RNA sequence: UUUUUUUUUU
RNA sequence: AUUAACAUAACAACAU
RNA sequence: UUGCGUACAUUCCUUAAUAUCUGGAACGAUAGAUUAUGAUUAGGUAGUGGAAAAAAAAAAAAAAAAAAA
RNA sequence: UGAUAUAAUUAUCGUACAAGCACUCAGCUAGUUAUUGAGAGACACUCACGAGCCCAAAA
C-alpha cells in the first residue's frame, strides 16, 4: 500500500505493514510457467523475431 | 572598491609580443575574478600534485583564427588538465553578460556541466551561440597589438604554427557588454557568513 | 438532457458536509431522529470512523 | 458547542488520559482513551497544543511526550 | 496494431470468462457494468465475448 | 448503550474464536515415539569386519 | 507471588521528574514552521549544535519568509516550491497526482510562490468543473438505458 | 528533405493542466464540460497562462511538433 | 432547499432526489456496503459475519529452523561448529562463571 | 515431501472445479469430491 | 487469593 | 490398475 | 614536435527501502494508481531484522450486477 | 568454422585440492512445546480497564 515505506514515528503500527504493489511487467511472470523457444521457432521468423521469407520474390510473385 | 588590473606577457616563438591587460569584473562575478586573480599572483602556494598555481610559462593548446583561442593548463599543458583555488572544479555563475566583442574571456569546460577550472579562452569575435554556456569575467583594456599577432598563429583545425607561451604574469597595483536580462533585488531569508559559520560548528 | 422521463437522483458531495437537519448527519450535534431497524446514516463518515 | 468532539468521564471521576513509559525508561508518550465524534480534527488540534506528533492507534490515542498536564487543562476548559 | 498504413488489425476476438457469485469476480463483474460499454465503443473491430461459470476461476484469452 | 455502539469487530475476532477453541475440547490426535514401539536393544550391524 | 519493583533516582532529597509544562489558553494559533526546512544541513547544524553562535544565529535568520498562506503548496529542500494535488476516481476510471515544482534559480523567490499558488488555484477549479460534467454524462446515460428498455418491451409485445 | 523550411513553433498550451498528471487523456465527452469566454478562449487561462514550468517537460509527453536532442541546437532539455 | 441539481450549460433548476443508495435506474449505481458480493475490497470491514472477522493489524509469523539457506530463520552454522555439543552448553549449574568463583 | 505431491494436487485442481462428475470419474479423490459438493449445497437451504 | 498504591500538593 | 530411474521401437532433419 | 587503442553513466527504460530522522508533522481518504531533471541508495561470509508465497482441510454468507438467454 | 570458460558441498588463514560422501531414481527422515517465563543501553508485537486490575477449585 502508499508510494513507499514510511519510517516516521508517525506510522510505527502494526496495521501499516505488509501489501504489495500492482505491477504489469512482474504480474506476465509471476505465476507462469516458462516455456523454452528451444527446437520451437518456426522458418518465418528471423532470429530478432523479424519476418522472415522462404521463397524467392520471383517465385512468390508467381505464385500469388 | 576598484576592479582588479591583471596583465599578461605573451612570447610567440621566443620572441617578446608585448603586454595585454585585463579588467576582472569583481562586483558581478567575485568568486571567478577572485580565482582569476590568486591564479595569475601565484599566491597560494602548490596544489593537488604539489605544483605551484602559476599561469606562469603555460602554453596556449588551441589557437582558432577568428573564432577564439583556449588556454591555461597548468598540469600537462595539453589540454587535459586544470585546477581552481577551490579544488578541481568549482560550480558556475549567473550567465549575466553576453559573447559580443574582442578579447572577451570566459572560463571553459568539460563534457559535464559543472567542470571549470583554471582553463579559459579569449574571444576573437562575437559568439551569439556561446550565449549561456559560458561566464563572461574579464574585458581586455589594452594590448590588442598582441592578440592580433597571436591571431595569426591559428588554424582552422586548431593547430598551432609557431610555439606560443606566457612569460610573465602579475598584478597592477595603484563599455561592458550586454546583458542577457536585468537583474533586481531579491529576499535573502539566509545570511550569507551562515553558511560559512555551518561549516565549522556554531 | 433539460427534461429527461424521470426525475434524476444524485446524493450529496461527499468532499463536504451534511446540514444537521438531514436524518444523513453523523456529527455528534445531529438533532433528534426517531428511527428503526434498518436505519443507516451516511456510511462516507462512518466507515472512516470504525469505532468513534 | 464548538467541538466536534467530546469525552467521557471515568466513573470515578476523571479524565480518560495517563501516560506511559516503555523500552527501559527511554519512550515517554501519553496516552488518551474514550474519544468519539471527528477525530480527525481533534488530532490536528492536538498535534497544534502539543508541538509534537501524534499516533492513531486501535482505539486509543497516543502523543509524543509527556503532556498530561496539559491534555487534562485543555479538556477542562473544553468541559 | 495498425498494419498497412492503419488499414488493418491483428486482435480480433475476447473471450472473457467470469462467475456470477464468486467474490474472485468482483473485479470483473464491476467492470461489466461501467467500462465495459465504454471501451467496447472505442474499439469496435474487436469482438468480445463473455462466459459464465460458476465453479471455476476467471480467466481471459485472446486471438490474434 | 446497548444498541447503540460503535462497530468492534477487532472485539468480536477475539469473543468468537474464544467460544469455539474451548468447543474444541481434547483430542485425541497422538503419535508414537521409537521406544513406545515394540522392539529390541541390541544392534545390528557391528563396526569390526564389514564397511 | 512474584513482586515488581521500579527504579528511581535521587537529587538533593528530591525525586526527579521529567521535564513537563502546563497550558496557556490562546486565541489565535499562528502558522507553524515547515518541517522541510529541517531537511537541509544548515538548520540541521543549527539545532543539533547548543550553542550562542547558533542561539544568535537563530535570531538573524528570517523564518517568516517560507511560510505559505495556500494549501497544496509547500517548501522544498531542493529549493524550490512543490505543488501537490492528489485524486482519485474508480467510476471514471481518472487519478491525477500533480508533483509540479516552481524553482528559484529560475524565477525568482517570490515569483515562483505565486506561480505555484496560482497553479494549485486553477488545477481546483479544473477538478471542480469535470465532476459537474460527470454528473450530466451519468444522467445521459441513464435515459439511455431508460430508451432501450422500452425499445426491447417494444418487441416482447410485438 | 525541403531546404525552405522554417523553424518549429515554440511549445503549445494546453487547455486543460489535469491531462499532463492524469494516466489517460480526457475524451472528447468529457472536455465537452470546459467553460470558455466570449473571446472563444477558456476562462481558466485568467488564472494561469498555461506556459512550460521546466525544460524538457511537454517533449517527453509528445505535445511538441517534433521530437529533438543535445545534438540538435533546437532542442532544450536536461543534460547530465 | 438542499435539493436542485444546479446543472452545466448555464442555468437549469432540475429538482433532484437525494437518496445515498440507488440501483441505477434513475442515476448512479450505489451499492450498499452490507455485502461482501458487492464490495470492491477484498477485506472488507462493516458487513460482520463468521469469515470476515480481522485484527485489524498484521500478525507475527512462524520461523522453521533449517529450512533453506534464504530463509529468515536463525543462525545454524555456529550452533554446530563454534559452539559446545554436550546436550547443556555448559556445566550443569546456575552460578558458573569459567573456574573463578562466582559472584556470591 | 516430494514431486508426487504436486501430481496429485495438479489432478486434484483440474477436476474439483466442474459438476456431475461420477465415482469411476474422480478416483480417490471421490469423498473430497462429495464433500465439497455438499458444503457448496448449504447455500440453497431456508428456514 | 496475587500484584500495585504520588513523596508532589495554594 | 499404477510415477520416476531403466529397456525397445516409429516418425520428423540437407547451406551439404 | 601533431597522434591513437582501453575497464567502469542510476544520459534512455523497468523495480525495491520496517531498529522511531529522506521531503512525509505533505496530499488524498469508502479502506492510497508506483512522485515525469528528487536527495542518499541497493558486492557480501558469521550474526540479526522486514516482507511475499506453499494448489489442502474446517466455517451453517457461492445469485440485489450491464448485454444476451 | 571464430571467440570465450577450472563439476558441486563442508571445514580451513588459505579458489585450500588429487582430503571426506555420493552410479541413478522412488518412499521416509533432523528447532517439537508456556493453565509454569519474559524486555534487562546487540535490538521485543498488540487489545481491554484504569489507581485501580485478575480470580482459584466446586459450579
Amino acid at each position: 500500500i502508499a508510494d513507499r515505506v514510511r519510517t516516521s514515528w508517525t506510522y510505527r503500527h502494526s496495521r501499516y505493514s505488509g501489501g504489495v504493489r500492482f505491477s504489469l511487467p512482474r504480474f506476465m511472470v509471476t505465476k507462469r510457467t516458462y516455456l523454452s523457444t528451444k527446437f520451437r521457432r518456426p522458418s518465418t521468423v528471423t532470429k530478432w523475431g523479424n519476418p522472415q521469407y522462404t521463397l524467392p520474390s520471383n517465385v512468390q510473385r508467381e505464385m500469388q | 572598491l576598484p576592479n582588479p588590473l591583471v596583465h599578461l606577457d605573451i612570447s610567440i616563438g621566443g620572441r617578446d609580443a608585448g603586454r595585454m591587460v585585463f579588467q576582472l569584473f569583481a562586483d558581478t562575478h567575485p568568486i571567478t575574478a577572485e580565482n582569476f586573480r590568486c591564479l595569475c599572483t601565484g599566491e597560494t602556494g602548490l596544489g593537488y600534485w604539489m605544483r605551484p598555481r602559476w599561469y606562469k610559462s603555460t602554453p596556449f593548446h588551441r589557437i582558432v583564427p577568428g573564432f577564439m583561442c583556449q588556454g591555461g593548463d597548468i598540469h600537462r599543458g595539453d589540454g587535459r588538465g586544470g585546477e581552481c583555488i577551490y579544488g578541481q572544479f568549482f560550480r558556475d555563475e549567473r550567465f549575466l553578460y553576453k559573447h559580443s566583442k574582442r578579447g572577451l574571456l570566459s572560463m571553459a569546460k568539460a563534457r559535464r556541466q559543472h567542470t571549470n577550472n583554471s582553463q579559459f579562452f579569449i574571444t576573437f569575435d562575437a559568439c551569439p551561440w556561446l550565449d549561456g554556456e559560458h561566464v563572461v569575467f574579464g574585458q581586455l583594456q589594452s594590448g590588442a597589438e598582441v592578440l592580433d599577432q597571436i591571431e595569426e598563429q591559428g588554424t582552422p583545425g586548431g593547430w598551432r604554427k609557431r610555439p606560443v607561451e606566457i612569460w610573465n604574469c602579475g598584478e597592477l597595483l595603484l563599455e561592458r557588454p550586454e546583458k542577457l536580462y536585468e537583474p533586481s533585488e531579491q529576499v535573502i531569508p539566509i545570511p550569507d557568513d551562515v553558511y560559512i559559520k555551518a561549516r565549522r560548528g556554531f | 438532457p433539460l427534461q429527461p422521463s424521470f426525475t434524476p437522483s444524485v446524493a450529496f458531495p461527499a468532499h463536504k458536509p451534511v446540514p444537521l437537519n438531514s436524518p444523513l448527519s453523523p456529527s455528534v450535534h445531529a438533532a433528534p431522529q426517531v428511527r428503526r431497524p434498518g436505519s443507516v446514516v451516511r456510511m462516507n463518515e462512518v466507515i472512516r470512523h470504525w469505532w468513534s | 458547542s464548538h467541538v466536534p468532539y467530546k469525552v467521557v468521564r471515568t466513573p470515578s471521576g476523571n479524565l480518560p488520559v495517563y501516560s506511559r513509559v516503555r523500552k527501559h525508561g527511554t519512550e515517554v508518550t501519553t496516552i488518551v482513551r474514550h474519544a468519539f465524534g471527528d477525530i480527525t480534527a481533534m488530532k490536528k488540534d492536538l498535534v497544534a497544543i502539543c508541538e509534537a506528533p501524534v499516533r492513531e492507534r486501535l482505539g486509543t490515542l497516543e502523543v509524543k511526550g509527556l503532556h498530561v498536564l496539559k491534555i487534562k487543562q485543555w479538556l477542562r476548559s473544553l468541559g | 496494431m495498425a498494419s498497412r498504413g492503419g488499414t488493418l488489425w491483428h486482435l480480433k476476438e475476447v473471450v472473457i470468462q467470469y462467475s456470477a457469485s464468486g467474490n474472485s469476480s468482483q473485479g470483473l463483474r464491476f467492470f461489466f457494468r461501467h467500462l465495459l460499454h465504454r471501451w467496447k465503443q472505442r474499439n469496435p473491430q474487436v469482438q468480445v465475448h463473455t462466459v459464465e461459470n460458476k465453479y471455476e476461476a476467471p480467466k481471459a484469452t485472446f486471438k490474434y | 448503550d446497548i444498541f447503540g455502539l460503535p462497530l468492534r469487530p477487532d472485539i468480536l475476532y477475539r469473543c468468537y474464536w474464544f467460544y469455539r477453541r474451548a468447543i474444541a475440547g481434547w483430542t485425541e490426535r497422538m503419535q508414537l515415539f521409537k521406544w513406545e514401539w515394540p522392539g529390541s536393544k541390541r544392534k545390528l550391524r557391528t563396526q569390526q569386519r564389514s564397511g | 507471588g512474584t513482586q515488581r519493583v521500579v527504579q528511581k533516582r535521587r537529587h538533593q532529597m528530591r525525586i526527579l521528574h521529567p521535564a513537563q509544562t502546563a497550558y496557556v489558553p490562546v486565541e489565535q494559533r499562528p502558522p507553524p514552521i515547515p518541517h522541510s526546512l529541517t531537511a537541509s544541513s544548515t538548520v540541521k547544524r543549527l539545532l543539533n549544535n547548543n550553542t550562542v553562535a547558533a542561539k544568535e544565529a537563530a535570531k538573524r535568520i528570517n523564518w517568516g519568509a517560507y511560510i505559505s498562506h495556500q494549501r497544496g503548496v509547500r517548501w522544498h529542500p531542493q529549493g524550490a516550491w512543490r505543488v501537490q494535488f492528489s485524486r482519485r476516481n474508480h467510476e471514471r476510471n481518472f487519478f491525477v497526482r500533480c508533483e509540479c515544482y516552481f524553482r528559484v534559480g529560475t524565477y525568482g523567490f517570490q515569483m515562483a510562490k505565486d506561480l505555484a499558488i496560482r497553479y494549485r488555484q486553477r488545477l481546483e477549479k479544473e477538478w471542480e468543473e469535470l465532476q459537474e460534467q460527470w454528473t450530466k454524462l451519468d444522467i445521459l446515460e441513464a435515459e439511455q438505458r431508460a430508451k432501450y428498455k422500452e425499445k426491447r418491451e417494444e418487441h416482447l409485445l410485438l | 528533405v525541403d531546404p525552405n523550411m522554417t523553424v518549429d513553433p515554440p511549445a503549445p498550451k494546453p487547455d486543460r493542466l489535469l491531462d499532463l498528471w492524469a494516466n489517460r487523456w480526457l475524451y472528447p465527452d468529457e472536455l465537452d464540460g470546459i467553460k470558455r469566454n466570449e473571446s472563444g478562449e477558456p476562462v481558466v487561462s485568467e488564472i494561469y497562462d498555461g506556459r512550460e514550468h521546466q525544460k524538457g517537460s511537454y517533449q517527453r509527453r509528445g505535445l511538441t511538433a517534433s521530437y529533438r536532442w543535445y545534438p540538435d541546437p533546437q532542442s532544450a532539455h536536461w543534460r547530465p | 432547499n438542499a435539493e436542485r441539481g444546479d446543472a452545466d450549460g448555464g442555468t437549469s433548476a432540475l429538482r433532484v432526489t437525494r437518496e445515498q443508495f440507488h440501483d441505477g435506474s434513475r442515476g448512479l449505481f450505489r451499492p450498499h456496503p452490507f455485502n461482501r458480493r458487492f464490495a470492491r475490497v477484498r477485506k472488507p470491514v462493516f458487513p460482520i459475519e463468521a469469515r470476515n472477522l480481522r485484527l485489524m493489524y498484521k500478525r507475527k509469523s512462524k520461523r522453521r529452523r533449517g529450512r533453506g539457506d534464504k530463509s529468515n530463520a536463525k543462525g545454524i552454522r555456529w550452533k554446530h561448529v563454534h559452539q559446545q555439543a554436550g546436550r547443556y552448553k555448559g556445566p550443569r549449574s546456575r552460578t558458573f562463571e569459567g573456574g573463578k568463583l562466582p559472584l556470591y | 515431501c516430494n514431486p508426487q505431491q504436486t501430481r496429485r494436487k495438479q489432478q486434484y485442481a483440474s477436476i474439483i472445479g466442474k459438476q456431475g462428475l461420477s465415482k469411476k470419474q474422480c478416483g480417490i479423490f471421490w469423498d473430497y469430491y462429495k464433500r465439497k459438493c455438499k458444503k457448496r449445497r448449504s447455500t440453497k437451504k431456508f428456514i
